[PDB]
């Protein structure tokens, strides 16, 4: 199913997944909102991941992580939303969507956070349920078995 | 293989004690060769343990002895991959831990702090999986007592008794039970005797004689 030109891939309902995705329609705040999936992929020599709800998809991608999720990456790295959200910026972090042509994949594109909402940077793709984010300073720490594509 | 589109289910970091010992990752899912649903353990990717399904006999959440933040989860099974092992699957799962787990999976909000909330979810995936695991402490009792010479826990259910958890672990269905036989040593402890109705005898000796009451009930 199609929601807000996000091409979305819905499991069966008893999938852990399927019960982990939030994303909806919402009503007085008269938009949709969206559950992603949060990988913290830190510098090796393990991930952190958290699942955040109702993430508005007039947003930029920052404005909706979440505390503990930053403080995380404050953790894997180096405090309102307001800073929180202006230290994200300034960080190196590269982020990446995963990429499709039901299956998962471990295709990867980088994505330019800075330059567009969330709406904008899923528009025109497919998620499984709702978009998978990984982060980490480095390729080198992404998961193995995932590959970005350039 | 298996991934977040045919996982019914999947817990991080469980404290596998059998049939072996080793810190693993519990998930069912549905096996993409034949749609059939599966029980296995693993290791990153590795699988350690897994069972296919008719095959898990017994299944059940149990407590541990004077540790609350922590619980058993105990399943018995017909057979698994290669035949690797025989012995139940016991392992020790956090409680709080399981809440900031589930939390972080977005299952349930910040805020709920009762896990008999991620049970209810780990039951119904798990008929999910074409099994069922009893919850029944949440009306049965367990207690301290010796077999030879080690040290376990009797656990008297509604319908099964089991003994662990050292090797070898014991399960007995309640209607393979033709008596338990009593037996002082003390004031302040006894020895039990199970007798199954192909006449194996079982000496569960040095129990405190403040269970009994809660033994005769139970017959």
């Amino acid at each position: 199913i199609i929601r807000r030109g996000v091409n979305c891939l819905m499991l069966p309902k008893g999938m852990q997944r399927s019960s982990q995705n939030r994303s909806k329609w919402d009503k007085t705040m008269d938009l949709f909102v969206w559950s992603v999936e949060w990988i913290l992929c830190p510098m090796q020599e393990e991930l952190f991941k958290h699942v955040s709800h109702r993430i508005k998809e007039t947003d930029f991608l920052v404005q909706g992580m979440g505390k503990n999720v930053f403080q995380k990456c404050c953790e894997f790295y180096r405090e309102t939303k307001e800073e929180r959200t202006q230290i994200l910026q300034k960080s190196g972090l590269k982020f990446y969507t995963k990429t499709f042509p039901i299956m998962d994949s471990k295709k990867l594109v980088e994505l330019a956070i800075h330059e567009k909402c969330i709406g904008e940077l899923l528009k025109n793709t497919t998620v499984i349920e709702f978009p998978t984010i990984f982060v980490a300073m480095t390729e080198a720490d992404l998961p193995e078995g995932y590959e970005v594509l350039h | 293989e298996i991934s977040e589109t045919n996982t019914i289910f999947k817990l991080e970091g469980v404290s596998v004690l059998s049939p072996l010992r080793k810190k693993l990752d519990l998930v069912f899912y549905l096996s993409n060769v034949d749609g059939s649903p599966v029980i296995t353990l693993l290791k990153g990717n590795d699988r350690e343990l897994s069972i296919y399904q008719k095959n898990i006999k017994m299944a059940s959440f149990l407590p541990v002895p004077e540790k609350p933040n922590l619980i058993y989860l105990f399943m018995t099974y017909t057979s698994c991959e290669d035949n690797k092992f025989s012995e139940p699957v016991v392992m020790t799962l956090n409680k709080e831990n399981t809440l900031n787990q589930f939390k972080k999976l977005g299952l349930l909000d910040s805020n709920v702090t009762d896990f008999e909330k991620c049970v209810e979810y780990i039951r119904k995936q798990a008929i999910l999986t074409g099994f069922k695991i009893s919850n029944p402490f949440v009306n049965s009792f367990h207690l301290q007592c010796h077999r030879g010479t080690k040290e376990g826990t009797l656990y008297f259910l509604p319908d099964h008794i089991i003994f662990g958890f050292k090797k070898p672990i014991l399960l007995f269905d309640a209607s393979d039970i033709e008596s338990i036989t009593y037996s002082s040593i003390t004031r302040l402890t006894f020895n039990a005797s199970l007798v199954t109705k192909d006449g194996e005898k079982y000496e569960f000796s040095m129990i405190d004689q403040t269970e009994y009451a809660k033994i005769d009930d139970y017959v």
